[PDB]
Order: structure tokens, then C-alpha cells, then sequence
């Protein structure tokens, strides 16, 4: 719910490169910016089966 | 700290300057799965030193013998360090008890001084019972509890000093001072 | 981020870093490399000289000697790993007069 | 923030009343800006103190009569704290004078107690 | 007396213009009449041309002693 | 999963303490000493400081003591208490 | 009671205040910053007394607000022990009588300080009074009352600093005495 | 101090201590010499009689027996060191003491420096295997097993701990040598991609752009023509004040689509952002108060740093006054070609926009084009006419 | 030696207090140093440092030495900081081997650090007034007899004497007196005949000036070693063997 | 009325002191000890163990989970340290030459 | 050093970072003191001799 207006018209939206969540009812940002992995660690990725992870 | 059997295994080693587990077990029938584990324990206590002669100059674990060796001087030293830490943490507790109880101590000392004061002056006797109605009266047993605790701490400190004499005397005599 | 499939933003490589030193500017290279790259804020306890959290020094069990300070994130990460190797930088701070 | 001296000097209620009156002259002379809680805090504390001292005997005094009172009291070998308490409180009977001076009966005589009572009632 | 050079070094000009532009960005009073320009840096440049900026440089010599010059008495150049 | 109690159980327990008239006398002597070294100038407590207000009572309960001075021939001529 | 204490601090002045002469701006800022609050060591600050010394006004990089340091003195509420004082009542309690000084209210008059003959009431919280010949256990102290005379005998500061990671009693306390003759309600004397 | 072979304090003769093997140290106290046999070794060697009797390989190598050192022995030796010797050992006593130099307890770094997927990071695997070994070795020594392999487990433990710091060690025997590369602490701190060379000195920045370059002589020698599309993206947060109030009102009304417009607002007190796409009204323009900051588009006369990627000398980066023009590539006057070394055969160039008023002033004064006509190598002019103007 | 350092600290706190503890621990952690650097490092008032150091040297906890360039170096012996724990032992053994007069002699000698013959015998006689009443009087004759017996039995040893100024280094005195110990007069008690009846707390010039004395800890330790050996043999073989030992 | 605390803590760095950490102090700093070898619970929730590695008392790296030590997300949590006791003492490579 | 200031995110100590600026404010240093009535020195004399 929008802290400024209490509505629930929030729609996640992106500007040219900014991922954000905007209260479309009144135009008030409430959650913006994110953190993500990179291609440099993509080739370094490994896997452990969950069963082996659980012992 | 370890029972008669531990004192048995060591004094075996004191007489038998160099020895290994199998000889120790044979020589004391310390049962299998008992001697080895205990031998590892008081190894961990630095009460025993491992010589570890080689089978090859690499001194590899698969190419060595685990000969046991004593060191009395180093012993006497870090027992003495044990005692030093001993006297300290006692004084810590004696002081901790003193500082935690200081509030009740002073509350009882002031009224005791009031009772003791103006006694030779010939004041009336209507103060002995009238002062005792305070809450410290059902706390005198706790004060005596503290007192015997300090007493019991102090006696051990006195005794510990009696060991210290033997330790300090021997580490001094074995020291040539050159 | 780096790529063009992902979002980008270019690099101020070390040659530019010298260029900016060369002119004799000082706020410009501060701005380019700390305000607009990884600006971040932390807190430290002046008594023990080591970072804590939320104005509460978990080491000292107190909130009196704590203070807040601005620092590039990559530098904060450097302090953590070095502490992780037991190499503790006990930093020392004072008034900014 | 750093405290340099916690016991530098002591003050009379007349001085603080004079100070508060000066501030009041610097008060309500312009529209309150309502910029921050500081306005309310200062107004409340100052007005509360003012109203408290509005019901005190120290009122209507002046620096020179206080100076003359203190100069006269100098000869009585009282402690400064006692002197200030006299000026602040203006005792009117000897019963509180007994409580007021340390060793009141031993240090000072009945006639000296009467003289101090006369001094406080007349000068103040 | 004062020993340093009497001209204004480019670095001093840069930091003075910067800090005055920042001060005028927040609603500080402007010391020269403006004709309608709405960019802080140009207002600050005009003020300096009029030599009215209220900023005093403090030149620290290496040992620790210092010398003060008002921004109106340095010889400003190109 | 769960690290133990901070205080693990131990089979061997401290050997019982001694008692006797001699030990009690030594304890009494220890109490006497800890009560004694507080009562001479060698027990240098912090000098009195930070009076609150000019109270009249100070004329009476002021602590008076002699300026302790050892045999000064036995010490360097650099720390005169005056 | 009133004490004047020396004080030093550093202050920031936002740029729009430059029009005013600097001393008055720093004075009003310092007042709002200090006034109507208590110090854990010296008591309750009332208002600044005077500004003694001023350093040079710096303009730190990254900001346009001039910084400066002040030496100044302030007046603080800090009564001393065994001080005589007159104050209104504010409420009775089993642990004593609460007394109000108008601008301060954390004063308690415990029953130990109260006169011996009266030790409890007729189940009414309004404290009653008892004497030998007159005042036949019929006089009682009103929760407001007059500015009764009393002498302080105890005082304490209690710190209320935050504890643990982020996300009511007054910190300054006093005790009074009313046993001695002449103390209490002036109607008695 | 190495010259002294006996302890003057207690007369004790001590041998050289030498690394007897990889991560193994030995004390040469009990060493025979070509000179007269020392009494210490004479008494030491004779003590192996029982071992010689039991096993026949003792006698041929009875002289290889020396005083070996291990973490327990060492630590319990340094815990007794007198304090006054510490300063001579170049130890800051406030920094620490010799006993903490030998380790018995290890930190574990916080999760914030290790992602959920490196599946888990090598550190997590390293820690898990270390603890696993710790549990098995404790319960298995509690099982009272053989000597040789208990200490071999000890050595393996030590080896893992060493590798947990440094992944570059190459002295491991063949039969347990690692078969793949892994990143130790030094690996990620050092190297071209390490912290120092990769992230601290030079780092990525935002409010930046990149594109092809083409000429445009109809501009002064101190300008550049940024395209509209990039002008709509890069912004500069202005503060509302008594001089520029009307201007920012016109920008707010134009919205985020017409060019001279804005993209966000922040309120003086409420730190929440307001997004002009969903403004729903122009009343946001009416409610401007002194203190709010408007993130306007880049407009004419802003100051933007221009830079050519292979920088060699400090004249490869300079500050130009921008103008917005409608095509899709950065354009600037060709007399400025010589410093940058550009060639208009398909190159590309970076653009940066500083985000402060101090940095704006600084870029204009020190870095401007008009103040950089002469190179600092010898004072000659660089920005001069080029081919086809000379003709 | 951190455990020992802590033991020193807490013993100084118990016996002397705070400033004395501070100066003591600093000195044992720093070794021989001149006064000025000690006062600098501690940062406290030089009067407190001076007072501490003189009280410690009075009880021989610290020593001072003339050093190169004429500076005076001040050093503390850590071992001596571990001797007050055995004061009950010394008092008990002297009470066992000597009457309560000897016990009081050792008590005064220990708690005063050093004393002269006249001072110690007078103080013991004065303090014994709490022990005898009903008109009983105390004369220095028996006190002197007990002390000379103690000194002869090596339990009490003489302190080092100051050098003679008119015989050595005439003119301006050196920074420190540089005391000299004499061995031939080690147990040579001074001679006196003064007697004074103790004042029983009614609340209504030194012939042996400079001849200071102090308890012989080595003799006490030797006696303790003998007792331990005798006890060892008693448990070992027999009481008769123990008596032979 | 309330006791006054300072409202600003602005300060500047002056020096960096390097050194090592004593084990009792290292334990005092650490929040908890990790004791379980395994990583995730046997159940299909993939939850981390109570006192195993990856316990969120250490921090967070999952956008939808807050930290246990402090109720803060990835962008807000600073990170928290823990410790492991080793039964048998060892050597440390960097200091081995020392 | 310049590099250290960079990695620590503080201004370097050369170029525009070599001098300090002051505000040319209209201020009166060490203004006349507030005068006092009660506690003037002449009226205090220690009671003890
Ligand atoms: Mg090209
Ligand atoms: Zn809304
Ligand atoms: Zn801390
Ligand atoms: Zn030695
Ligand atoms: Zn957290």
C-alpha cells in the first residue's frame, strides 16, 4: 500500500535503466534500485545437489 | 586430576625414560582403548613430551616412533603459572564478593556503630532491641555466609602459598644463575 | 554493472586518475570516484577503533563512543576481509576541524 | 559540547529575574516563526520560570540595594551560601533563622540573631 | 607583512567560485543585482568580477603559520 | 547442533580443605593485616578534592596529619614534599 | 541554587542566516540547542548566560554553511544538599509527598522526612498529620497546597541512554526534609 | 644475536632451528659435530637403547633425532615469555603479544561478502570441509586410534588451513595435489582484477555516455553537440531558490518527455521521490518550495567532461560546454582534433557529467578548453588549424 | 609473565591503592627509567609520582641507581612484589620461635619497611600496651633481648648504610646518596640502655640514628625449607629419623 | 523532560593502526559459533541450519529475507562475524616466517 | 599521500586542496562581558585562618 495515499495501485516500472516501484495513483517512489550477479562470476558458477548439501 | 592409574602410567614413564603405548599397556594392563586415549589426554595437558625419533630423515608420520619423554623443569614452571592464575582469580572473587556486598556491609556497620556508640556514656537500654528490627537481622546469616566464603577462600590461598614454596624452591635450585 | 546486455557505465581507468591529479583539481576526482560510484556510510566505535552497526558497538556493549562516517563501499569490504584474516585495522579518528 | 567549569559562580534570583525580563523585552517583539520545537521549549521554560519568580520576595530589588545589603552583612562573618539564602528567602522570624545558620545558636547570639532579623526585614 | 605572491592562483579562483556557487545554490543573499540569470556559477562569476564575494583565503605555509588575504585584494588576472 | 553448557560436568572434584586452630590463627592474622595497612601515611589515598560549597562545618571535621618524611639522607635530593 | 557554568561548543550556520550579525545568530541557535534540557552531571540548563569568545568561521568543503567555535557560559538549575527551598505540592503517595517547583517537579518528601506522629492515612491517599496537644489528627496536606518550606537532603542523576541496537522517569531526582520545626506549611508557623 | 650460541642467562646451549620440511620446523640442539662430541648429544643419543632393541631401523638413524617443534609445544613456550623482551622483538605490546601469534581460533567472514552462489562460494566449501575434519578427528581421536594416521590427519588439517589463506602453494605431494584452481584471499586481493588494481584505483561511474563521433565546424572551439536522446537521460539535480523558481516550474510542467523537462522531484523534508511520469497534475509545480531539488534534463550550457579512451597525456580529457542537437552522435569542431588524436573513421568517445556545483566550477576553470591551448611538455600550441583549412 | 603482572597489580591495589598500583605496574612493565619519562608516560602529577616512589623505596619495592650522564634510573624488583603473601608465614614462624615480643618486632619491621633499634623497640613497647593491663608495665630490656636474639639467629638483617659525605665526594652532593651495604656489621645490633614504660592509651635524640634494619626473608625461606625436609622425613621413615634430620 | 545527548557524531579519519587479534577478544567480537557441518535443512524448504554455516545471523544475500542479528535487508545489513574453535592448534602461513 | 586519500574517499592535499577558506562575516570577537551583581570577589574571605 502507498504510504502517501494508502491505495494499492502500485505498479512496478522501469525507467531507461532504473528498476523501481511507483505508486501510479500519486507518483511516489517506494522501492528502487536492485542488486544482481555479473557475467564475470557466471563462468565460475558451480552446483551441489541439495541432498549432498543436506548431508 | 586423573586417578591412581594416571599417576601409575606417568611414574612408569618417569622410570622408563623412553616407551610407547604397547609397552605401557603391557607393563600396566591399562586396557586396550583406555591407555591410548588417556595417553592422548595428558599429552594435551603438556604433562608429557613426545620425542618422535625418525625411521627416515624426512621424519614422516609413517616413518617415526612415538617415544615419550618427561620434562620436570618445564612442568614445575607451568604448574607454578597455574598457581599464579590461581591466586589471582581468587582475589578476583574475594573482591567481587566484597564489592557486591559492600552496600549491605556498610548498612550493617553503621547500625553496629550506633549500637556500640554511647554505650559507656550510660545511655538507656531501649536501643538494643529497637535497632535489630531492621532487615539486616534476617540477613546476618547471609553476612556470615559471605564471611565463611572469604574465610574458605583465604585458607586455600594460604595453602596454595605452601605449594608455591616447593615450586619456587626447586625452580630456583635447578637454576644455576650464570 | 559492466556490459551492454546488462546495463553499463564506463570505467575511469587508472590513466584518467592520473590525468585528474595532473590538472590539480581535488573535488572533481573525489566526486567522480566516491560520490557517484559507491557512496556508502558506516559507523565505528572510537574507543576500540573498529566498525560496528546501527550506532551500537557489539564489541563494547555500548552506544556512547560510536560515530558515523562516509566511506567507499569497496574500502569497507577491504576492512572486512583483512579482519577476516585476523589482520585487524584498528582505525583512529578525530574531529574534522 | 564540553563543560569547562561546573562550579564557577552562584547567582541571586534578582539577577535571573532581570535576565528573564530582558529576554521578555526581546520576546513577542516579532511574529513567532514556528521554525522548530525550540521555540515552544524556550517559551515554556521561560514563561514557567517567570511566573514562578513572579511569586517570590526577591522581586522589586535592585543591584545597589543588594550591594549595600551585602556590604553591611560582610561584618557578620556569615558564609556566602548563607548570605545568598538570606537574600533569596528574606526570613521574617527567628524560628527559620535557627534552621538557616549552621551552628546557629553556638555561632551567633540571640541579640545577633535579632540584629540579622532587623537587617533582613529593613533593608529588603 | 605578507610574503606570498600577490596574484590569485588558478586553484584559489577555482575553489572560491566553487564554494560561492554552492552557497548561492542554497538560498543565500546575493551581493550584486542580477538581470535574470538562473545559473549559480554565472552569478558567482559576476560577483567576483564585481569583487564583492565575502570569502577570505588562508594560505598555510608548510611549517604551520598562515597568512590571510581578502578575495578583494588579490590581483585577479585572466 | 547445540554447543554444550558453558559448564561441563566433571567427575573429579576439588579436594576438601583443611581446618585447625593453627589455620584459624593464620586466617585471623590475615584479617588483621588486611585491616592494618590502611592506617598510616604509607597508605597514600587520593588527596581530598572538589569541595561542594562553603559549609561552616569544615572548621571541625577537617582531617589533620603530619607531613610524613623518611630519613632523607637515604634518598636522592630530588623529591622534597615541602 | 542557580549555578553558572562555563561551556564550549562548535555550531553550524546555514547560509540564509548570513544577513544577521553572527553573534546574535549563534546566540539564538545555541539557546534553542541548549535551552529546556538537563545535563547528566550539572543539572537542568535554563538559558545561555553570555558568549565569551569566538574563533574563525571556516567553510568546510562539501558544504556551504560556515562552521565556528564558541566559548560561552550558561545558567543551570542545580540545588546543593541541605539547601532550603519553597515549593507547591503536586500529589501524595505512599512513598511520600510529591512537590512541584513549577518548572520542575521531581521532588519527593518521604514519610521518613514527614513528622513521626503521622505515618498513614485513613485509606485516603491525602496525607494526614498528627500532633500532641492541638491538631487532633485532622490536618492534611492538599495535593496542590501552598509553597511549603523544606530542605533538600538527597539528589541523584539517572542516565537513560539508549541500550542495544536501535530499532520514562525524569533523569534528575531530589529528596526533601520536612521534620524540623518551622518546615512545611507556613500556616503552622 | 645469532652469533651467540649459549644463553648467558642460564648457560644453555641451543642449536640452530631450521625448517625440516614443508610446514615443518626442527631444532638442531642435539646435533653431532666434527669437533669434540658435545656432552648434550652424548647424553641424548644413548637414550634410544630401548628403541634400538625393539626396532633395528632406529640404530642407523639414531643421529637424525632432533628437537621437533609443534603448535602446542611452541604456544606453551611463548605463553611464559617475560614482558620486557617483547619490545626488543619488534612487537608493539598494544598491538598484541606472542601467544596470539600462534592461532587456535578463526573468524568466518560475514555473508555480505559471499554471494549465495559462487553452488556456494569456495570459502563456504573451505569452512565446511574444515569443520567436518574437526568433528571427525575429535571423535576419532576419542576413539583412541593409531598414532601415525592421527598425526597425518593433523598434517592434512594444517594443510587445508594453509590453502584456505593462499591458493598458490605448489609444494604439495603429487598424490593429494589439487587438480583445479581456486581463489584464496591473496588471489582476490592481488592481480590485475584484484581489489587494488581492479576496483579501488579505477572504478565504474554513472551519469556517463558513449557514441560515435563526427565533425561539425559550425561550433565554437569550446563546445560539443550532445544528441537529444542522451540529453533526455542524463540529469543534474538543481536546488530551488529565489532566482530559478520560475524556470524549474516550466521544466516540471513539460514533464519527462518534452526535452527541456524533468524526471524526478525530492521534497525538502520527506525524502520520498516523486516521479513526473505519473504526476497526474501540474500541482507538483505549484507546490515547489525553497529546498526541493528537481532532477532536470541536461540543457544548453551545462559542463560535461569529454574523454578519449586511450589516455596518454592530461590533455586527453577536457571540459566542454554542451548544446543539444537532433542527430545521433557527438560532434565537435575539428581544430580540437589534435589533442584528442581523434580520426572520425568510426572512433568512439566518452562523456561524463559531474553531480555537484563545486565540481562544476572546478571542471570549467582548470580543465576548460579555452585555458588549454598550449601543451605542458614544452609550451607549444596544440589546438590549431588542421588539413583542408590550411589549404 | 602477564599472570604475574596481574598478581603484582592486585597486590598493590590491596596493600597500597590506586596511584601506587599504577606507578608500580608501569615500572615493572618498563624496567629501569628516569623520573621524567615515568611522569610523562603516566601523565599524573609529579607530586603523586614522587610520593609513590618514596613509599615504595621505603619498603624496598623499588630502587634507584645513578646512571651515565648523571641521570638517576629507577627500577622495581618484581619478585619482592610477591612477598607480602608470606608475611603471615614469617609472623607465625617468629611467634613459634620467639615470644609475642618477637612477633611484634617482626610485624613492625615488615609494616614499616625499615626501622631503627630505638624506633622499633619503642613502637613495639607502645603497641604492647593493648596486650597487658592491671598495672603491668613493659620495659625495652626484654624487647631488645628478643630483637638481638632474632638478629643473632639471622632472622633480622641490617639495611645498607649511607656513605660518609666528608670522606667521599666533598662539595656539592650527587643527585642520589648511593647507599653502601656493609656485611661485617650485618647482625651487629646497635647498643642501647634506654627503657620506657609503655603508655596505656591514656591520650595524655636517636642514639642509633641511620642504623636501619629489615626482615631476613632468606632466613625465613631457609627455615621453611628445613621444616619441609623434616616433615618429608617424618612421613617417610619415622619420627626418630625426622628428629635426626 | 529528558537528559541531553549530543545529536552529531561527525568526525574524520586520522590514522590506521595495524595489528592482530587475541583469541578471547576474537570470540568476544564474534556473534556466535558455527558448529554444524551441513548447509541446509533436510526438508524441502532449503532453510539453513540453526547454528550451521550461512545462518542469517551472519547477514543476508537473498532479497526477500531480512537479517537475524538486525532486522535489515541486503542493502541495509552491514554483516556480522562468527567464530570456530579448532581443537588442535595450528600454524598460520603469513606469520610462519616471523 | 594522494593514493591513500583516494582510496579512503577524502580530498587530496594538493592543488585546490592546499588552503582553507573563511567566511567574511560581520562579527564582533570577544564581545563585552555580561556583568554580575551578587558574586563579586571583594565579598569572599575564607573563614579558616
Ligand atoms: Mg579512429
Ligand atoms: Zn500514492
Ligand atoms: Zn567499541
Ligand atoms: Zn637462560
Ligand atoms: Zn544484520
Amino acid at each position: 500500500r502507498c504510504p502517501d495515499c494508502g491505495s494499492t495501485e502500485l505498479v512496478e516500472d522501469s525507467h531507461y535503466s532504473q528498476s523501481q516501484l511507483v505508486c501510479s495513483d500519486c507518483g511516489c517512489v517506494v522501492t528502487e534500485g536492485v542488486l544482481t550477479t555479473t557475467f564475470s562470476d557466471e563462468g565460475n558458477l558451480r552446483e551441489v545437489t541439495y541432498s549432498r548439501s543436506t548431508g | 586430576r586423573f586417578g591412581s592409574r594416571c599417576a601409575r602410567i606417568f611414574r612408569l614413564v618417569l622410570q622408563k625414560k623412553h616407551i610407547e603405548q604397547k609397552q605401557v599397556e603391557d607393563f600396566a594392563m591399562i586396557p586396550a582403548k583406555e591407555a591410548k586415549d588417556m595417553l592422548y589426554k595428558m599429552l594435551s595437558e603438556n604433562f608429557m613430551s613426545l620425542q618422535e625419533i625418525p625411521k627416515t630423515p624426512d621424519h614422516a608420520p609413517s616413518r617415526t616412533f612415538y617415544l615419550y619423554t618427561v620434562n620436570i623443569l618445564s612442568a614445575a614452571r607451568m604448574l607454578l603459572h597455574r598457581c599464579y592464575k590461581s591466586i589471582a582469580n581468587l582475589i578476583e572473587r574475594r573482591q567481587f564478593e566484597t564489592k557486591e556486598n559492600k552496600r549491605l556491609l556498610e548498612k550493617s556497620q553503621r547500625v553496629e556503630a550506633i549500637i556500640a556508640s554511647m554505650q559507656a556514656t550510660g545511655a538507656e537500654e531501649a536501643q538494643l532491641q529497637e535497632i535489630e528490627e531492621m532487615i539486616t537481622a534476617p540477613e546476618r546469616q547471609q553476612l556470615e555466609t559471605l564471611k565463611r566464603n572469604v574465610n574458605k577462600l583465604d585458607a586455600s590461598e594460604i595453602q596454595v602459598d605452601e605449594t608455591i614454596f616447593l615450586l619456587e624452591s626447586y625452580i630456583e635450585c635447578t637454576m644455576k644463575r650464570q | 554493472t559492466e556490459g551492454r546486455s546488462r546495463d553499463g557505465g564506463l570505467r575511469l581507468g587508472e590513466m584518467e586518475r592520473d590525468c585528474l591529479i595532473g590538472y590539480g583539481a581535488s573535488m572533481l576526482l573525489l566526486e567522480r570516484l566516491m560520490i557517484s560510484s559507491d557512496a556508502f556510510e558506516v559507523d565505528v566505535c572510537g574507543q576500540c577503533g573498529l566498525l560496528g552497526y546501527s550506532g551500537w558497538c557489539h564489541y563494547c556493549k555500548s552506544s556512547c563512543h560510536v560515530s558515523s562516517l562516509r566511506i567507499p563501499y569497496a574500502c569497507k569490504l577491504l576492512f572486512q576481509e583483512l579482519q577476516s584474516m585476523n589482520i585487524i585495522p584498528r582505525l583512529k579518528l578525530s574531529k574534522y576541524n | 559540547m564540553e563543560v569547562k567549569d561546573a562550579n564557577s559562580a552562584l547567582l541571586s534570583n534578582y539577577e535571573v529575574f532581570q535576565l528573564l525580563t530582558d529576554l521578555k523585552e526581546q520576546r513577542k517583539e516579532s511574529g513567532k516563526n514556528k521554525h522548530s520545537s525550540g521555540q515552544q521549549n524556550l517559551n515554556t521554560i521561560t514563561y514557567e520560570t517567570l511566573k514562578y519568580i513572579s511569586k517570590t520576595p526577591c522581586r522589586h530589588q535592585s543591584p545597589e540595594i543588594v550591594r549595600e545589603f551585602l556590604t553591611a552583612l560582610k561584618s557578620h562573618k556569615l558564609t556566602k551560601a548563607e548570605k545568598l539564602q538570606l537574600l533569596n528567602h528574606r526570613p521574617v522570624t527567628a524560628v527559620e533563622i535557627q534552621l538557616m545558620v549552621e551552628e546557629s545558636e553556638e555561632r551567633l547570639t540571640e541579640e545577633q540573631i535579632e540584629a540579622l532579623l532587623h537587617t533582613v526585614t529593613s533593608i529588603l | 607583512k605578507r610574503i606570498t605572491t600577490p596574484y590569485m592562483t588558478k586553484y584559489e579562483r577555482a575553489r572560491v567560485l566553487g564554494t560561492r556557487a554552492l552557497q548561492i545554490a542554497m538560498c543565500a543573499p546575493v551581493m550584486v543585482e542580477l538581470e535574470g540569470e538562473t545559473d549559480p556559477l554565472l552569478i558567482a562569476m559576476k560577483e567576483l568580477k564585481a569583487r564583492k564575494i565575502p570569502i577570505i583565503i588562508r594560505r598555510y605555509l608548510p611549517d604551520g603559520s598562515y597568512e590571510d588575504w581578502g578575495v578583494d585584494e588579490l590581483i585577479i588576472t585572466d | 547442533l547445540k554447543p554444550p553448557p558453558l559448564f561441563p560436568d566433571t567427575d573429579y572434584k576439588p579436594v576438601p580443605l583443611k581446618t585447625g586452630e593453627g589455620e584459624e590463627y593464620m586466617l585471623a592474622l590475615k584479617q588483621e593485616l588486611r585491616e592494618t595497612m590502611k592506617r598510616m601515611p604509607y597508605f597514600i589515598e587520593t588527596p581530598e578534592e572538589r569541595q561542594d560549597i562553603e559549609r561552616y562545618s569544615k572548621r571541625y571535621m577537617k582531617v589533620y596529619k603530619e607531613e610524613w618524611i623518611p630519613d632523607w639522607r637515604r634518598l636522592p635530593r630530588e623529591m622534597m614534599p615541602r | 541554587m542557580f549555578v553558572l557554568v562555563e561551556m564550549v561548543d562548535t555550531v553550524r550556520i546555514p547560509p540564509w542566516q548570513f544577513e544577521r550579525k553572527l553573534n546574535d545568530s549563534i546566540a539564538e541557535e545555541l539557546n534553542k540547542k541548549l535551552a529546556n534540557k538537563v545535563v547528566y552531571n550539572v543539572g537542568l540548563c535554563i538559558c545561555l548566560f553570555d558568549i565569551t569568545k569566538l574563533e574563525d568561521a571556516y567553510v568546510f568543503p562539501g558544504d556551504g554553511a560556515s562552521h565556528t567555535k564558541v566559548h560561552f557560559r550558561c545558567v543551570v538549575f542545580h540545588p546543593f544538599l541541605d539547601e532550603i527551598l519553597i515549593g507547591k505540592i503536586k500529589g501524595c503517595s505512599p512513598e511520600g509527598v510529591h512537590v512541584s517547583l513549577g518548572f520542575f517537579d521531581d521532588i519527593l518528601i518521604p514519610p521518613e522526612s514527614l513528622q513521626q506522629p503521622a505515618k498513614f492515612d485513613e485509606a485516603e491517599q491525602v496525607w494526614v498529620w498528627e500532633y500532641e496537644t492541638e491538631e487532633g489528627a485532622h490536618d492534611l496536606y492538599m495535593d496542590t497546597g501552598e509553597e511549603i518550606r523544606f530542605r533538600v537532603v538527597d539528589e541523584s542523576f539517572v542516565d537513560t541512554s539508549p541500550t542495544g541496537p536501535s530499532s520514562k522517569e525524569a533523569p534528575y531526582t531530589l529528596v526533601g526534609s520536612i521534620s524540623e520545626p518551622g518546615l512545611g506549611l507556613l500556616s503552622w508557623w | 644475536c645469532r652469533k651467540k650460541n649459549i644463553c648467558h642467562h642460564c648457560g644453555a646451549f641451543n642449536g640452530t632451528v631450521k625448517k625440516c620440511g614443508l610446514l615443518k620446523i626442527i631444532h638442531e640442539k642435539y646435533k653431532t659435530n666434527k669437533k669434540v662430541v658435545d656432552p648434550i648429544v652424548s647424553n641424548f643419543l644413548q637414550s634410544f637403547e630401548t628403541a634400538i632393541e625393539h626396532n633395528k631401523e632406529v640404530e642407523p638413524l639414531l643421529g637424525r633425532a632432533q628437537e621437533n617443534l609443534n603448535p602446542l609445544v611452541v604456544l606453551n613456550l611463548f605463553k611464559r615469555i617475560p614482558a620486557e623482551d617483547v619490545p626488543l622483538l619488534l612487537m608493539n605490546p598494544e598491538a598484541g603479544k606472542p601467544s596470539d601469534l600462534i592461532l587456535t581460533r578463526l573468524l568466518v567472514p560475514p555473508l555480505c561478502i559471499r554471494p549465495s552462489v559462487v553452488n556456494e562460494d569456495d570459502l563456504t566449501m573451505k569452512l565446511t570441509e574444515i569443520i567436518f575434519l574437526n568433528d571427525v578427528i575429535k571423535k576419532h581421536r576419542i576413539s583412541g586410534a593409531k598414532t601415525q594416521m592421527i598425526m597425518e590427519d593433523w598434517d592434512f588439517l594444517q594443510l587445508q588451513c594453509a590453502l584456505y589463506i593462499n591458493s598458490e602453494l605448489s609444494g604439495i605431494p603429487l598424490n593429494m595435489a589439487p587438480k583445479k584452481w581456486t581463489r584464496g584471499f591473496v588471489q582476490r586481493l592481488k592481480g590485475k582484477q584484484g581489489r587494488f588494481r581492479g576496483n579501488l584505483s579505477g572504478k565504474r561511474v554513472d551519469f556517463s555516455g558513449r557514441t560515435v563521433i563526427s565533425p561539425d565546424p559550425n561550433l565554437r572551439i569550446d563546445e560539443v553537440a550532445v544528441p537529444v536522446h542522451v540529453a533526455k537521460i542524463l540529469t543534474f539535480p538543481e536546488k530551488v531558490n529565489k532566482a530559478n523558481i520560475n524556470f524549474l516550474r516550466k521544466l516540471v510542467q513539460n514533464g519527462p518527455e518534452v526535452h527541456p523537462g524533468a524526471n524526478f522531484i525530492q521534497q525538502r523534508h520527506t525524502q520520498m521521490k516523486r516521479f513526473l511520469k505519473y504526476g497526474n497534475r501540474e500541482k507538483m509545480a505549484q507546490e515547489l518550495k525553497y529546498g526541493d531539488i528537481v532532477e532536470r534534463h541536461l540543457i544548453d550550457g551545462d559542463v560535461v567532461l569529454f574523454n578519449r579512451q586511450p589516455s596518454l597525456h592530461k590533455l586527453s580529457i577536457m571540459a566542454h560546454l554542451a548544446r543539444v542537437k537532433p542527430h545521433r552522435t557527438f560532434r565537435f569542431n575539428e581544430c580540437v582534433c589534435t589533442p584528442y588524436n581523434a580520426d572520425f573513421d568510426g572512433d568512439e568517445m566518452n562523456l561524463h557529467l559531474p553531480q555537484t556545483e563545486e565540481a562544476k566550477a572546478e571542471a570549467l576553470v582548470l580543465m576548460g578548453t579555452k585555458a588549454n591551448l598550449v601543451t605542458p611538455r614544452n609550451g607549444e600550441p596544440l589546438i590549431a588549424a588542421i588539413q583542408d583549412f590550411l589549404t | 609473565t602477564q599472570a604475574e603482572i596481574k598478581l603484582c597489580s592486585l597486590l598493590l591495589q590491596e596493600h597500597f591503592g590506586e596511584i601506587v598500583e599504577k606507578i608500580g605496574v608501569h615500572l615493572i612493565r618498563t624496567g629501569s627509567q628516569p623520573l621524567r619519562v615515568i611522569a610523562h608516560d603516566t601523565g599524573t602529577s609529579l607530586d603523586q609520582v614522587k610520593k609513590a616512589l618514596c613509599v615504595l623505596v621505603q619498603h624496598n619495592l623499588v630502587s634507584y641507581q645513578v646512571h651515565k650522564r648523571g641521570v638517576v634510573e629507577y627500577e622495581a624488583q618484581c619478585s619482592r612484589v610477591l612477598r607480602m603473601l608470606r608475611y603471615p608465614r614469617y609472623i607465625y614462624t617468629t611467634k613459634t620461635l620467639y615470644s609475642d615480643t618477637g612477633e611484634l618486632i617482626v610485624e613492625e619491621l615488615l609494616l614499616n619497611g625499615k626501622l631503627t633499634m630505638s624506633a622499633v623497640v619503642k613502637k613495639v613497647a607502645d603497641r604492647l600496651t593493648e596486650t597487658m593491663e592491671d598495672g603491668k608495665t613493659m620495659d625495652y630490656a626484654e624487647v631488645s633481648n628478643t630483637f638481638v636474639r632474632l638478629a643473632d639467629t639471622h632472622f633480622v638483617q641490617r639495611c645498607p648504610s649511607v656513605p660518609t659525605t666528608e670522606n667521599s665526594d666533598p662539595g656539592p652532593p650527587p643527585p642520589a646518596p648511593t647507599l653502601v651495604i656493609n656485611e661485617k656489621d650485618m647482625y651487629l645490633v646497635p647498643k642501647l640502655s634506654l627503657i620506657g614504660k609503655g603508655k596505656r592509651r591514656r591520650s595524655s635524640p636517636i642514639p642509633d640514628d641511620g642504623i636501619y634494619w629489615q626482615a631476613n626473608l632468606d632466613r625465613f625461606h631457609q627455615h621453611f625449607r628445613d621444616q619441609a625436609i623434616v616433615s618429608a622425613v617424618a612421613n617417610r621413615m619415622d619420627q626418630t629419623s625426622s628428629e635426626i634430620v | 523532560k529528558e537528559q541531553f545527548r549530543e545529536t552529531d557524531v561527525a568526525k574524520k579519519i586520522s590514522h590506521i593502526c595495524f595489528g592482530m587479534k587475541s583469541p578471547e577478544e576474537m570470540r568476544q567480537q564474534a556473534h556466535i559459533q558455527v558448529v554444524s557441518k551441513n548447509l541446509y535443512s533436510q526438508d524441502n524448504q532449503h532453510a539453513p541450519l540453526l547454528y550451521g554455516v550461512l545462518d542469517h545471523r551472519m547477514g543476508t544475500s537473498e532479497k526477500d529475507r531480512p537479517c537475524e542479528t538486525c532486522g535489515k535487508n541486503l542493502a541495509d545489513c552491514l554483516g556480522h562475524y562468527g567464530y570456530i574453535d579448532l581443537e588442535l592448534p595450528c600454524f598460520h602461513v603469513g606469520y610462519f616466517r616471523a | 599521500g594522494v593514493s591513500e586519500c583516494i582510496i579512503m574517499g577524502i580530498p587530496m592535499n594538493i592543488g585546490t586542496g592546499l588552503f582553507k577558506l573563511l567566511h567574511k562575516a560581520d562579527r564582533d570577537p570577544n564581545p563585552p562581558k555580561r556583568p554580575l551583581i551578587f558574586d563579586t570577589n571583594e565579598f569572599h574571605i575564607p573563614l579558616v585562618t
